[PDB]
């Protein structure tokens, strides 16, 4: 019958290992990179472009940072298509929240629930895993800013500042080294561009090969607010922190 | 139906009738309403004959199977609870079960619990349930105290049965008595109202309604 | 629906899917549980590659499955959370039918039995987890201690390790913990736990959590300092 | 939950010393409309058993698809299909009758009443009723509907009993239901004066008989009668 | 509306003995005020040793013994021939009627038979499966007429012993067969003059530990 | 080889394998013989046990009042078949009134067994019947194979050593067809035939197993000291 | 890969083979019938000296008068057990009365082939059923992963059962007293076992008409190897 | 099931719930709570239909209890009581609703101040200074109406409930037994047990 032709997604090797989690994992680290940074005043997203072309639409664009609501947003790395499809859940699981406790969600069971989903796709149904990881960039009143990460095989861990994509190892060496706990903002803006462009695969850093966002507690009085960068915005802060 | 069950000093009292009636017709004096789950848990039966003998002696069989699995004798609570969760389910599709858990555990020790086909769970230390509950509960109310001994608290709940057995017509034939103890339940003999009747009317000198 | 039988037996009279799924615990991080006379403590490994987390948030090593039971575990993370969510439903649930909080023994029996159902169903895979699942029954002040492996077998334990690098770390535990006295006090246990741990660990600093669980839902988690102390006391009396 | 629609009235019947008679009126009643005329309520099944039908048509014509397709079934991969592992008239009820009654349980019925009537392979009369409630029964006489008020009294004059069977000759029989059809016709306002009979016996099979009519009325007497009391012309 | 119920009328009766049971029933069947049958059986052998009745709708009756027969069957399948004793088939007849529970079989069953001990045993169903052994029962129509009757002859109810003031009962003791059938004749021709839908005949299934014996009685046909 | 994987895979000369393997599983069973008359018709059966503490293993199953089989091969696939005899049997009774034809009762196993060696997942049964009854054409016995084949017959034998019996049966075909109205006469040679399949054992009061039905006889089977008379 | 419900060309079903190869490695089970009643024994074999012995539950109880012990991958068995026990209480409520030990294997046998491509495969653990009935009295039952059930005189399964067996087959006779049955299944457990037989790593209990199935506590059971040792040693 | 009442005062929520358990012509029990204990801070007084009401009260106990389990954190009463209304909404256009009308008394520690929630059987929530369920409404709305002042304390909220149980007794037709009275502040669930 079919049994001739199944590749078996959800099983384990003789060292114990899931092998398409694995494999999925080897696809993300030649994605892009991405990286989140946690200050105590707010949380900075960072992403690179996967090689842009010239007559690629930048502004009208959206291909690493995506908005789940008001107080919560991801960075992609892998397939941009799995993401969407994990991206919509995530949004109706926090709609489905507010729906009935008439409270946003904490930003820590959102992502619970995301990687539940993912960890499901490696114990039973016989698909292949989404080949994604997510850096979760959130606030909540409980636990104010906080950063989280997922990958294929459905764990997730907290950070305080993190990379996905390529090149994480040379990424999070550098984020290490000059990372400290009473960091603003925009010392954190200037990390994320520094680490990217010292990581990145490129030439030289430009404005067309970002995306970049910020979740700050910078709106009037005791309120968050996202900024999703516009082109011309991060064009701005990269002469500002003299990348160019 | 009538029966009733108290808690006292001594442990706890369960008394029942065993007539059965199809309307005013008189279908049996010789029904057994009290059912015997385990050596330390009874069950009375009121309403639908069928419905309440059913479920009560399919009770016994969940019983069973907790002590198998759990190495270890059901709770009163837990056992009353498994058959008022049965019933809820049953809610609205015309079940007919006045009940009462009666039993002794470690934990617990002597518990009454009131179950019935509405769904209602009730713990409590006097219950009475049937047709003639009322007539029970006169009887019962007024001569009652915690500090019963074993002879007079199982005369008591005797006698209020007898009381309606006499007054409710559709409660009589004779009378079932338990005790439960610390180490089990005891039973105490089937009582003909035929001849309980005249044998507690001249030696207690009540009954003076009735032409002797 | 996937129905694929993928956990079957081999020509030797083995399920490998099962034991490939208990290399998977070997890989995880080492847990380790002590029980003492009036107490169980339960000490976590935390591998030190990971700088610049953020342990406010990330999920601890160490969850409650009731206020008066935990569970520990060592393994594939993501499927950890799926045990420990069943479990915690059935102890509610066990509560609403039978009127009283679940037994550590029976808690067990129930996480064990859903591990076993993975290893005979079609379309599923085995749980890569073992887990230690410790506490006191309710209205009982004797420690109970339980550890549960993907095949499905259970058991009670006076004090075990699972993980990484558990070998060692039993070896320690097989002569330092006598059955007829065990730890007196608290402190004698947590002492005994992060000493085993100490054995494997590397250093003690943001590396080992403690968990101390005490009768009638007394369930805390120790922090940095208090862990360290433990440390620094054990290291000097070990130069002799 | 049904009401019949087109309906056919009694059916009456009887045991004789070798076999059994069976007889059914050709109405098709639209309630008080008598509407069909040419309608056969008599179904031969094999040349052993004749199954008469009263109630609603529709469910009538749906009985007769199944014991056609009863004989069909029965012949598949039977060598024997037309000697020994022949339809028997006690396999043929006992199939109308659990369909009957499983379909009551079902709360849809086949509004009908059915008699059965035929011989057996071993030369037993075989005659039972069966109805839309599933309620089945045997007796020497047999009728449905009004039959079973005005013809059962009739032809237990005749058979009244177990052992007035063997003392009752295929004439005698024959006459007894010939007569019973005729008062049906001067008693029940939905039956018709033509009908079909049938007789099944253990030595000459099984005899189907068409286009009877009722015949050797009384009606003369009516000339007499005036008025409803007093009147005298 | 269609109403899936209908009354067959008749009326059943068992008694119990020591080393026997007799279980009785008229052979009328009747719709409305007519006559379905005058000799039509409701009282049946269902195997080892059990008789059993089940009167009032015949086709719910018939059901209901058509079920139970089958039970004893696969009763022998599966536990290796093992004889169904009458309180386990009392039992198992329980759960088929209450099986029906929201939507009954409408009769009045009666079963009977040997204990284990081999002693005489009567049990009794309500339409929903509600049970009871008793020495004594009647059922259908003429259940009301015939059960007080009973309670007298059979139980001696309300029977003292002459002289004693009252104060002591006539004591019980075992019917002989041949006692027992004299006190369902009587019962039966008692309730034929009385009630219309009892008569025609009487046909009595006696069970003793040789077997299953039957007699037939006429009774009146009006 | 290559095409012995699964049932639903034809070989290239136009075998299934996976049927043949289960046939393989008959010929490693017990023996079981079968023989009829014209009046009676009549199982025989070597049972066997694991050792001398074991029990012997029952070979012959009851399906109705008028008939029954006795197996060879995987004892659960006889239970699963059986049963359903049992209920096809019932069936018959309850709706029709009306006993079950034996050529009926093999046309259905016949049926059930083929939908097992088309279908991808399932496997062939790995299990041979022998079905005796008494019916209203007279006597009879088949033979069921689990490739689907019913085989009627006046007498055969499957099993291991099946061969002698069989060939016993063949020489002896016009001398017991003939036992008309003689049940002992009938099983003294179904066991005389069994006895041709025997090596180095011999049949004993609770190894040897024998179950008869016929025109004024219901469907027994007979075991322990009941079948020392046969010896 | 292959099917899951796959002939081999010899005529066995390759998954149900396997599964016994798996219930060799399991540790010694043994049962012992006499007119006395049936006693079962088994190894408790703990994997390490911290594990609590008194938790390794191998012997089990179905129903009052019916118990099992075990053999294998012991997780696979809790859903059989499972079944066991509501068979036998559910035919008690279907019937008011006991369960034939005989039907009660019967049902726990029907579910050993209900797998393939249902479960996804065999049982790996094979049960000894003991029991008691008015009908047939002391039996002892062992069920495998085949669907298949022999009753035994006596019987061994494990990982020394071959050894056992043996030894069983010369010391079994059909006037064996309760008692003497006891010691027996002490000898034979002792002579397979790698480690030295006590109370702590052995566990003994029997099933008997008036008493019902009882496992016995590990102070009785230290009495009967105590009991014994002497015995051996006096001839 | 009959009379239960809730008062909001400055710095605790006040539920007050009658006794008495009756069927047909029989006072079954006189010491029955129709409470339960959602969680630390957060109780639920319930009435309505028999069966419905208990069944309702612990499977909503058992949800609340889970989600305290999973995130080691304690809901707003808010929170909670929007769960409840949204279970409630569900029920109604179910096969066989819950027939059940609550009160949710809680002290939100995030906020620190109590608060008072009235959601009747078709999932209808109000958050309320005081609240009542039945025919109690009737008499204590008017009387609340005159007597009650905001920054009362819970001393003088119990005496103001003592006014209102006193006038249900008094003009009341059936008899509820009393009532047994639980507060709930900063400190969580206490009762008390003179009333
Ligand atoms: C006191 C005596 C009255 O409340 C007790 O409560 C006892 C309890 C004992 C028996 C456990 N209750 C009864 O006797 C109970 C009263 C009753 C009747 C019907 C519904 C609810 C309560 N009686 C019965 O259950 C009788 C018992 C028989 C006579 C042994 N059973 C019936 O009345 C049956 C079954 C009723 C039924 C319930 C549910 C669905 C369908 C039917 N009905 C009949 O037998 C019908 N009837 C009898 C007279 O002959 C014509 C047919
Ligand atoms: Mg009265």
């Amino acid at each position: 019958g079919s049994r001739r032709y199944d590749s078996r997604t959800t099983i384990f090797s003789p060292e114990g290992r899931l092998y398409q989690v694995e494999y999925a994992l080897e696809s993300i680290s030649h994605a892009g990179t991405a990286i989140g940074i946690m200050a105590s005043d707010g949380i900075v997203l960072a992403a690179e472009r996967k090689v842009t072309s010239t007559l690629l639409e930048q502004d009208t664009s959206t291909e690493k940072l995506y908005k789940l609501n008001d107080k919560i947003a991801v960075a992609v790395a892998g397939l941009t298509a799995d993401a969407e499809i994990l991206i919509n859940t995530a949004r109706i699981h926090a709609q489905n929240y507010l729906k009935t406790y008439n409270e946003d969600i904490p930003v820590e069971i959102l992502v619970r629930r995301l990687s539940d989903i993912k960890q499901g796709y490696t114990q039973h149904g016989g698909l292949r895993p989404f080949g994604v990881s997510f850096i979760y960039a959130g606030y909540d009143d409980r636990y104010g800013y906080q950063l989280y990460t997922s990958n294929p095989s459905g764990n997730y861990t907290g950070w305080k500042a993190i990379s996905v994509g390529a090149n994480t190892s040379a990424a999070q060496t550098l984020l290490q080294m000059d990372y400290k706990d009473d960091m603003k903002v925009d010392d954190a803006i200037e990390l994320a561009l520094k680490t990217l462009s010292k990581t990145t695969d490129s030439s030289a850093l430009t404005y067309d090969r970002l995306e970049f966002a910020t979740i700050r507690k910078g709106a009037n009085d005791g309120e968050v607010y996202q900024k999703i960068f516009k082109p011309q915005e991060i064009k701005d802060i990269l002469v500002k922190t003299g990348i160019t | 139906t009538t029966t009733l069950a108290f808690r006292f000093q001594g442990g706890i009292i369960v008394a029942v009738d065993s007539r059965a009636t199809a309307g005013n017709w008189v279908a049996s004096q010789t029904v057994k309403k009290v059912i015997e789950i385990n050596p330390f848990l009874l069950g009375t039966v009121a309403g639908g004959a069928a419905d309440c003998q059913f479920w009560e002696t399919w009770l016994g069989s969940q019983c069973r199977l907790h002590e198998l699995r759990e190495k270890e004798r059901i709770s009163v609570a837990a056992a009353s609870k498994i058959l008022s969760n049965l019933v809820y389910q049953y809610k609205g599709a015309g079940l007919s079960m006045g009940t009462m858990i009666c039993g002794y555990t470690r934990k617990e020790g002597p518990t009454i619990y009131y179950v019935d086909s509405d769904g209602t769970r009730l713990k409590g230390d006097i219950f009475c349930v049937g047709s003639g509950q009322t007539f029970a509960y006169g009887v019962l109310d007024s001569n009652y105290k915690w500090d019963l001994s074993v002879e007079d608290a199982l005369y008591l709940g005797k006698r209020s049965i007898l009381a309606a057995a006499h007054r409710d017509a559709y409660s009589g034939g004779s009378v079932n008595l338990y005790h439960v103890t610390e180490d089990g339940w005891i039973y105490h003999g089937n009582h003909d109202v035929g001849e309980l009747f005249w044998k507690v009317k001249e030696e207690e000198g009540s009954f003076n309604n009735v032409i002797g | 629906g996937y129905d694929r039988a993928l956990s079957i037996f081999s020509p030797d009279g083995h399920i490998f899917q099962v034991e490939y799924a208990l290399e998977a615990v070997k890989r995880g991080t080492c847990a380790v549980g002590v029980k003492g006379k009036n107490c169980v403590v339960l000490g976590c490994e935390r591998r030190s590659t990971l700088k610049l987390q953020d342990t406010r948030i990330t999920p601890s090593k160490v969850s409650k499955i009731d206020s008066h039971v935990v569970l520990s575990f060592s393994g594939l993370n993501a499927d950890s959370r799926i045990l420990i969510e069943k479990a915690r439903v059935e102890a509610q649930s066990h509560r609403l039918t039978l009127e009283d909080p679940v037994t550590v023994e029976y808690l067990t029996r129930y996480v064990a039995g859903v591990q076993q159902r993975y290893t005979q169903s079609g379309g599923v895979r085995p749980f890569g987890v073992s887990t230690l699942i410790a506490g006191f029954d309710p209205r009982d002040d004797e420690p109970k201690l339980y550890q549960t492996e993907p095949s499905g077998i259970y058991s009670s334990w006076s004090a075990q390790t699972i993980g990484r690098n558990s070998k060692t770390v039993r070896e320690f535990l097989e002569k330092n913990y006598d059955r007829k006295e065990p730890p007196a006090t608290v402190e004698e246990c947590v002492k005994l736990t992060v000493r085993s741990l100490l054995e494997v660990v590397q250093t003690g600093a943001k590396n080992i959590e403690i968990t101390v669980v005490k009768p009638d839902s007394d369930i805390v988690a120790l922090s940095s300092e208090e862990i360290n102390q433990y440390v620094t006391q054990i290291e000097q009396e070990k130069q002799e | 939950t049904q009401q019949p629609i087109v309906t056919g009235t009694s059916v009456i019947s009887m045991k004789y010393d070798n076999g059994v008679i069976i007889a059914a009126d050709n109405l098709g009643s639209y309630g008080s409309l008598l509407r069909f005329n040419g309608v056969e309520r008599l179904i031969p099944v094999g040349d052993n058993t004749v199954v008469g039908i009263s109630g609603d048509i529709s469910d009538m014509q749906h009985i007769e698809r199944l014991l056609k397709d009863l004989v069909t079934e029965n012949a598949y991969d039977n060598p024997l299909a037309d000697a020994e592992e022949a339809l028997e008239p006690s396999y043929i009820f006992e199939y109308l009758a659990t369909v009957m009654y499983q379909r009551r349980s079902k709360m849809n019925p086949l509004w009908n009443a059915i008699i059965v009537a035929g011989v057996q392979s071993n030369g037993d009369q075989f005659l039972r009723y069966v109805n839309l409630l599933g309620v089945t029964y045997s007796s020497p006489t047999l009728a449905t509907g009004f039959g079973a008020h005005m013809a059962n009294p009739l032809l237990r004059k005749v058979v009244d009993r177990e052992s007035d069977i063997p003392k009752t000759t295929v004439q005698v029989a024959e006459e007894a239901i010939v007569n019973a059809m005729r008062v049906l016709y001067y008693r029940d306002a939905r039956s018709s004066r033509n009908f079909s009979l049938a007789i099944i016996d253990k030595n000459t099979g099984l005899t189907f008989k068409k286009n009877l009519q009722v015949e050797n009325m009384k009606w003369d007497f009516a000339k007499d009668i005036k008025g409803y009391g007093t009147q005298k012309i | 509306q269609f109403n899936p119920y209908g009354d067959n009328g008749g009326t059943i009766l068992g008694i119990a003995g020591e080393d026997f049971a007799v279980l009785a029933g008229d052979t009328r069947n009747i719709t409305d005020y007519s006559i379905n049958s005058r000799y039509e059986p409701k009282v049946f052998d269902c195997g080892d040793n059990i008789v059993m009745s089940a009167n009032g709708f015949a086709a719910d009756g018939d059901a209901l013994v058509k079920r139970f027969k089958n039970s004893v069957k696969w009763y022998h399948f599966d536990h290796n021939d093992k004889k169904l004793s009458i309180n386990s088939a009392a039992r198992n007849i329980q759960h088929l009627l209450y099986g029906k529970r929201f939507f009954p079989y409408y009769v009045h069953t009666i079963i009977a038979g040997l204990d284990e001990d081999g002693k005489g045993a009567v049990y009794s169903f309500d339409p929903v499966g509600s049970y009871e052994r008793e020495q004594c029962r009647a059922g259908g129509a003429a259940a009301s007429l015939i059960m007080p009757f009973l309670d007298n002859q059979v139980n001696f109810k309300n029977q003292y012993e002459p002289g004693t003031n009252g104060k002591v009962k006539k004591p019980l003791k075992y019917l002989s067969v041949e006692e027992v059938i004299k006190l369902v004749r009587d019962s039966f021709t008692s309730a034929t003059e009385r009630h219309i839908q009892v008569g025609d005949g009487l046909e009595i299934l006696i069970v003793t530990k040789d077997g299953v014996r039957k007699e037939f009685y006429e009774l009146k046909r009006d | 080889n290559n095409y012995d994987g699964d049932t639903v895979t034809f070989s290239p000369t136009g075998r299934l394998f996976q049927v043949e393997y289960a046939l393989e599983a008959i010929k490693q069973g017990s023996v079981t013989v079968g023989l009829r008359s014209n009046t009676h018709a009549v199982l025989v059966a070597l049972k066997r046990n694991a050792d001398e503490l074991s029990s012997y293993q029952k070979k012959i199953i009851k399906c109705d009042e008028h008939m029954g089989l006795s197996l060879a091969g995987l004892a659960p696939d006889a239970r699963v078949l059986s049963n359903y005899l049992r209920q096809q049997c019932n069936y018959s009774s309850l709706v029709f009134n009306r006993k079950l034809a034996v050529e009926r009762a093999g046309h259905l196993l016949c049926d059930k067994a083929q939908k097992n060696t088309q279908s991808y997942g399932g496997r062939p049964y790995g299990v041979g019947l022998l079905i005796i009854g008494y019916d209203k054409s007279g006597a009879h016995l088949l033979e069921f194979q689990p490739s689907g084949n019913v085989t009627e017959l006046y007498g055969t034998a499957i099993g291991a050593r099946s061969q002698g019996a069989k060939t016993y049966l063949e020489r002896t075909l016009d001398t017991f067809i003939k036992i008309d109205g003689n049940p002992d006469e009938l099983i003294k040679a179904g066991v005389e035939a069994i006895s041709q399949s025997l090596r180095d054992e011999s049949l004993t009061v609770d190894n040897l197993s024998i179950a008869i039905v016929g025109k004024d006889t219901p469907f027994t089977i007979y075991d322990g000291e009941a079948v020392a008379k046969y010896i | 890969d292959r099917g899951v419900s796959t002939f081999s060309p010899e005529g066995r079903l390759f998954q149900v083979e396997y599964s016994l190869e798996a219930i060799k490695l399991g540790s010694t089970a043994i049962g012992i019938a006499t007119k006395e009643g049936v006693v079962l024994g088994v190894e408790k074999r703990a994997t390490s000296p911290l594990l609590e012995s008194d938790s390794i539950e191998k012997i089990v109880e179905i129903d009052r008068h019916i118990g099992c012990a075990m053999s294998g991958l012991t997780a696979d068995a809790r859903s059989m057990i499972e079944h066991a026990r509501t068979a036998a209480v559910t035919h008690n409520l279907y019937y008011d009365e006991d369960i034939n030990v005989e039907s009660l294997t019967q049902s726990v046998c029907d579910l050993a082939l209900r797998f393939g491509e249902l479960m996804s495969r065999p049982f790996g653990v094979a049960l000894l059923i003991a029991g008691h009935d008015a009908d047939d009295g002391y039996q002892l039952f062992h069920a495998e992963p085949s669907g298949t059930f022999y009753r035994y005189n006596a019987k061994a399964i494990g990982s020394g059962s071959e050894g056992a067996q043996a030894e069983l087959l010369n010391e079994w006779h059909s006037s064996l007293t309760l008692k003497e049955a006891e010691l027996l299944v002490l000898k034979i457990l002792k002579q397979v076992m790698e480690e030295k037989l006590d109370e702590n790593n052995a566990q003994l209990s029997c099933i008997t008409k008036q008493d019902g199935f009882k496992i016995y506590d590990n102070e009785k059971t230290a009495e009967l190897i105590k009991e014994l040792k002497e015995k051996e040693a006096a001839e | 099931m009959d009379i239960i009442l809730g008062i909001r005062v400055q710095d605790s929520v006040i539920l007050a719930s009658s006794k008495a358990v009756t069927r047909g012509i029989s006072v079954l029990k006189d010491s029955d709570d129709k409470t339960r204990q959602l969680s630390p801070h957060t109780l639920m007084s319930f009435a309505g239909e028999a069966g419905d009401t208990v069944q309702f009260a612990e499977y909503i106990q058992a949800n609340i209890q889970l989600y305290s389990i999973r995130e080691d954190y304690e809901l707003s009463p808010q929170a909670v009581s929007s769960f409840v209304r949204q279970e409630l909404a569900k029920s109604i256009r179910s096969r066989r609703p819950y027939q059940v009308n609550v009160l949710i008394g809680g002290y939100d520690k995030k906020k620190n101040k109590p608060e008072l929630y009235q959601i009747d059987y078709l999932g209808t929530k109000v958050e309320l200074p005081y609240g009542a369920h039945g025919y109690s409404g009737f008499y204590t709305f008017s009387l609340l109406d005159h007597h009650y002042r905001p920054d009362m304390t819970t001393e003088e909220g119990l005496d103001l409930l003592k006014l209102c149980v006193q006038e249900l007794e008094k003009r009341m037709p059936m008899d509820f037994k009393g009532v047994i009275v639980k507060i709930v502040d900063k400190d969580g669930i206490r009762q008390v047990d003179d009333f």
